């Protein structure tokens, strides 16, 4: 049931006036949330996709990055929307009013920021965003500061990804770092991309399945440790799958095996690959040929293309979570377009 | 110079606008009345007065077109 | 309100004012001088807009700069 691929043709078409930046997917009802270019935030049903739910403007400039999650306390929703405003913003969804309602603004940063993420590891919310001030930041949802300031690269950070106490940042500078997130160090650096990162990512556990070459641990060092291989995509045409290597277990970087490794490379695509979202078996990315492709992490060719889904640039794709038994990974899947108009694939 | 001009235009044409009702509610009053001596030749003057402002005033909307 | 207009793809609705003021809220330009006797939108969008003062003035709506630029009138 993890294997559903979409169909050809788009389900229905959602009109927005701008350029779509990045959309979201509500894990508990069909709700997709649309940015703009102009700031604008949207929250288009999929049922009705006639008139937005709540369209609220709560920046002057554009938004880049968004991240949505279902908190479960020992609950609600979580929308936050890293904007070009020097600012990032956090909104709340509530379900009886059907409207956004605001918590806070969290401050620092020196430029634009363009990724943000939230999680939960052990019943306290987190809130990361990089931006263009060379400098990985932190936040505490229910506190409101920062923890942890620091700077990973030389040139700026633009996508992130973590899970318990590890983030990964791709960067302007085409290298890619593990970055421990109490400790502050660097624990491995990733060279052999040609161009600066687009967006990148963890593949994480499941639990059962017939056979996989790119999710499994292979030793108990990486059955306990949890994190072994992650994705990158990066503005030279390519998505590779990288082997991250050990540390000397605060844990310290190894000297002879500080190093990242490459292990498949994936090529096809016409311009720069925008955003990726991994689901099973399958490897959901897009780029900026007017298309969206569908890459396999076995056999590590493209089954099928989706050739001139927009007539303009694809900007983001995002799947449900599918490594956690909190939220189920439904069949639903929902692109963007430079050219003002967000498609979604059901069934 | 067009917002200038648009906003030249869209100050003359309230005025107009403004005077012409003025000139229909004193011919209102006017024909009501139709002290009684003294208001009478306060409309008349009043009257006058209006008149020769919607004179000059379509004199110059007339050269707001050249 | 002399007429009333909608957006065909978005959620902005247009609003004019019988004084010759346009207003588009989900921007406040004065197409004509005098009072608009109705409008008319197609899908670029273009907006014809016709008024007692013997001008027609057509003028089209920015989405991604949320302002309203005149192309041409009669």
């Amino acid at each position: 049931v993890l294997k559903w691929i979409p169909r050809n043709l788009p389900s229905c078409l959602i009109n927005v006036e701008s350029s779509v930046t990045s959309v979201k997917l509500h894990p508990n009802l069909p709700i997709v949330f649309v940015a703009t270019d102009h700031g604008k935030l949207y929250a288009f049903d999929l049922f009705n996709y006639t008139i937005p739910l709540a369209s609220l403007q709560s920046h002057t400039k554009a938004i880049t990055s968004m991240d949505v999650l279902f908190t479960n306390y020992t609950n609600y929703l979580v929308i936050v929307t890293a904007s070009k405003d020097l600012q990032i913003h956090v909104f709340k969804w509530v379900s009886e009013e059907c409207k956004f309602q605001q918590i806070r603004s969290l401050l620092g940063h020196e430029h634009i920021v363009s990724a943000v993420k939230i999680w939960q590891k052990n019943n306290d919310v987190h809130i990361a965003s990089c931006s263009r001030d060379q400098t990985v930041k932190i936040w505490d949802f229910h506190n409101g500061w920062s923890l942890k300031t620091f700077q990973p690269h030389s040139q700026w950070v633009r996508s992130i990804d973590v899970l318990g106490d590890y983030i990964i940042s791709g960067s302007h500078d085409t290298t890619l770092r593990l970055t421990h997130w109490p400790s502050g160090n660097g624990l491995s650096v990733g060279t052999g991309h040609e161009f600066p990162i687009e967006k990148v990512k963890f593949i994480h556990f499941i639990e059962d399945s017939p056979e996989i070459r790119f999710r499994t641990p292979s030793t108990d060092r990486y059955k306990n440790w949890g994190m072994q291989y992650c994705v990158s995509a990066s503005r030279d045409r390519t998505i590779k799958i990288w082997e991250i290597p050990l540390p000397t277990l605060a844990p310290i970087p190894n000297p002879t095996d500080s190093n990242f490794r490459c292990v498949l490379t994936l090529k096809g695509h016409l311009s720069w690959v925008r955003d990726i979202s991994i689901r099973g078996q399958y490897l959901f990315s897009c780029a900026d040929d007017k298309s969206v492709r569908c890459w396999d992490l076995n056999t590590g060719q493209c089954l099928h293309v989706w050739e001139k889904l927009h007539t303009g640039f694809v900007n983001c794709l995002d799947l449900d979570v599918d490594f956690d038994s909190n939220v189920t990974p439904r069949q639903m899947m929902v692109t963007g377009g430079l050219d003002c108009k967000s498609n979604v694939f059901m069934r | 110079k067009y917002q200038d001009l648009q906003e030249n235009q869209r100050f003359v044409n309230v005025g107009l606008e403004k005077l012409n009702e003025s000139v229909l509610k004193v011919n209102e009053l006017n024909k009501t009345l139709s002290n009684v001596q003294a208001n009478l030749d306060r409309s008349i003057s009043l009257v006058k007065s209006l008149t020769f402002e919607k004179e000059r005033w379509l004199n110059t909307t007339k050269q707001f077109s050249k």
